[PDB]
């Protein structure tokens, strides 16, 4: 008898595994706080979304379309579609890596096989409903057992872990990139559009269960970060271990669990990865359907939407795998998480605005403290994103670009795009678009 | 041009206090980590120190800790290593190195340097 949840499954995508492995292998227990803040954020926002439904009976998508003009709503839909595609790129890459580990076929073979097997997975999901729940619970239990055993064998320094987890510090540009990647992979803005739908059907105990699921997911994520950080860094390593830790794709993870599985970790880890990727795709299909059916009301079959998303995701993932090997796929997973974090504000600002706005939410209002905390966190996230973007662009421009004829054009284009992004965020933030009500 | 150029060290007697400066240009190194490595006449390269852009991240080598103070000037994009209480065991060629974080530089430095000999 286990009252499991699907939120932790969405928090254990291959994107989360890749971002956690990178954070642990590049900054030891330095970005643990991002996992603590992100989760604390990711839960809080979700709560608001759920509460919105209970107070309105309509998804965030319907309200966003109703209270905004045609062009703003179209741009929001484009942002949501980009968010779903960026989420679905890691699933394809995760499953391709699982196939590479298991059947010893190249990564592009994995991506092609995942495109072929999306239909079979959809059919299986249609056939069984509790079997999927048991599969996700068993996968979560396997990941928890494997990583907790690995952690116990490792025995890291508790003082250093606490100092890294409760003392935020983005010590370096690379740390900023990995912190943004972790925020993207944990916050996952598109899920808001999905989560509201989960309450369209019709809570201290429900909140307690959600908090338990989130605590399990956060414990697993912290365990992955700590295990990667301790094993990759340690004090003395074999040259092979250092070379594997340098890149550390999603297919070199088996090196992590070798202590607690004994050279048999390849099969178990590949199975865990494949199950996690497939389950994340299953969950995100509903989110894509809800986005499509809310932002424009254009009804689309779930299987058709899933096929379109998987093809659009395979295009770039397959191109990257062909041009670059597993390291390229890892870079693409991190980039997809970064894009998710970057475009989270567009799907988060309307939620907070509608929660505050008494007109749309009616007499019922969310707790002022939670709304203020969410607003402050969202503003901090936007500022960190903009600072990292300006940082990387400036460093590229100052000395990394040789030509000068196109330097002015590139600078103008980048400044125009950044100004448009900031102007859109400011329009959505310090401006009221309220021409409706409950 | 893009390069890293260690400068200093020379030769000292003991408690050398030698203050080695690594200057990097052409790739904007002072955003991840800018650390050092050492290699004795016959041996493999070893970690000596590192520092991140934030300023407090210095991770040292258990062989030498509390004697080397590493500071980073971001604006000039330079990494300074102060060696105090020097000893014969530290005789070696020192290589500046730059990475993507103060721990990745611990293992695989993206960019290396020619290095300078420090003899006691
Ligand atoms: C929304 C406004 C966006 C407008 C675009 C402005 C940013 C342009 C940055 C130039 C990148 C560059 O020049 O490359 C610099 C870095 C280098 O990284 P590296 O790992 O060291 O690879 C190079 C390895 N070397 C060193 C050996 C050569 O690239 C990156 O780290 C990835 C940048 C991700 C930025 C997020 C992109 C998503 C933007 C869209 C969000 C909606």
């Amino acid at each position: 008898v286990g009252p499991g949840a699907l939120v932790a499954i969405g928090f254990l995508d291959p994107s989360n595994l890749e971002t956690d492995m990178q954070a642990g292998a590049d900054f030891k227990y330095e970005l643990l706080w991002v996992v603590l803040v992100g989760m604390i954020f990711a839960l809080l926002i979700q709560t608001l979304a759920a509460n919105l439904g209970v107070k309105t009976g309509r998804h965030l998508a319907e309200l966003c379309r109703e209270e905004y003009p045609r062009y703003v709503n179209i741009c929001l839909w484009i942002i949501a579609e980009l968010a779903v595609i960026s989420d679905d790129i890691p699933e394809v890459l995760g499953t391709a890596f699982a196939f590479n580990i298991l059947l010893k076929i190249p990564v592009w073979a994995g991506v092609i096989l995942t495109v072929f097997s999306t239909l079979l997975l959809l059919g299986v999901q249609r056939f069984g409903a509790r079997k999927l729940e048991f599969i996700i619970a068993a996968f979560m239990f396997t990941m928890a057992a494997c990583f907790f055993g690995e952690l116990s064998y490792l025995r890291p320094s508790a003082k250093e872990v606490v100092k890294g987890m409760f003392v935020p510090s983005l010590q370096g540009k690379g740390a900023a990139a990995n912190a943004i990647a972790l925020f993207g992979a944990i916050i996952t803005p598109y899920n808001l559009f999905l989560h509201s739908a989960l309450v369209l059907s019709r809570c201290r105990y429900f909140l307690i269960e959600c908090s338990l699921a989130f605590i399990v997911a956060f414990l697993i994520n912290v365990s992955v970060v700590v295990v990667a950080g301790t094993i990759c860094n340690a004090d003395n390593l074999s040259p092979t271990d250092s070379n594997t830790c340098s890149d550390l794709t999603l297919q070199s993870a088996p090196m992590l669990l070798r202590n607690v599985l004994g050279r048999s970790s390849s099969v178990v880890y590949a199975v865990a990865l494949l199950a996690s990727g497939q389950s994340t795709t299953i969950s995100c299909t509903f989110a894509g359907q809800v986005i499509m059916q809310g932002f424009l009301d254009m009804k689309m079959k779930n299987w058709v939407r899933n096929l379109i998303t998987r093809v659009i995701a395979i295009a770039p993932s397959l191109i990257v795998s062909i041009v670059s090997g597993p390291s390229g796929a890892g870079k693409l997973i991190i980039f997809s998480s970064m894009v998710l974090s970057f475009e989270m504000p567009f799907a988060l600002i309307p939620l907070l605005k509608f929660c505050n706005s008494s007109k749309k939410v009616g007499p019922l209002k969310e707790s002022i403290y939670t709304v203020v905390i969410a607003w402050i966190l969202s503003f901090a996230l936007i500022v960190v994103n903009t600072y990292f973007l300006v940082w990387t662009y400036v460093d590229w421009l100052v000395h990394n670009h040789l030509p000068k004829y196109a330097n002015a054009l590139v600078s103008i284009v980048v400044f125009a795009l950044m100004a448009a992004y900031l102007v859109f965020v400011v329009y959505l933030t310090f401006r009221r678009d309220t021409v409706s009500t409950y | 041009q893009w390069q890293l150029v260690e400068s200093g060290g020379g030769l000292v007697q003991a408690g050398g206090s030698l203050r080695l400066s690594c200057v990097g240009s052409g790739r904007a190194f002072s955003s991840g980590a800018m650390g050092w490595f050492r290699q004795t006449p016959g041996q493999e390269r070893e970690f000596v120190a590192a520092i991140s852009w934030s300023g407090g991240s210095t991770v040292y080598a258990e062989s030498v800790k509390g004697r080397f103070t590493i500071s980073m000037d971001n604006a000039k994009n330079t990494v300074y290593l102060r060696m105090n209480s020097l000893q014969p065991e530290d005789t070696a060629v020192y290589y500046c190195a730059a990475g993507t974080s103060t721990f990745a530089l611990r293992r695989s430095p993206e960019y290396w340097g020619k290095g300078t000999p420090v003899t006691v």
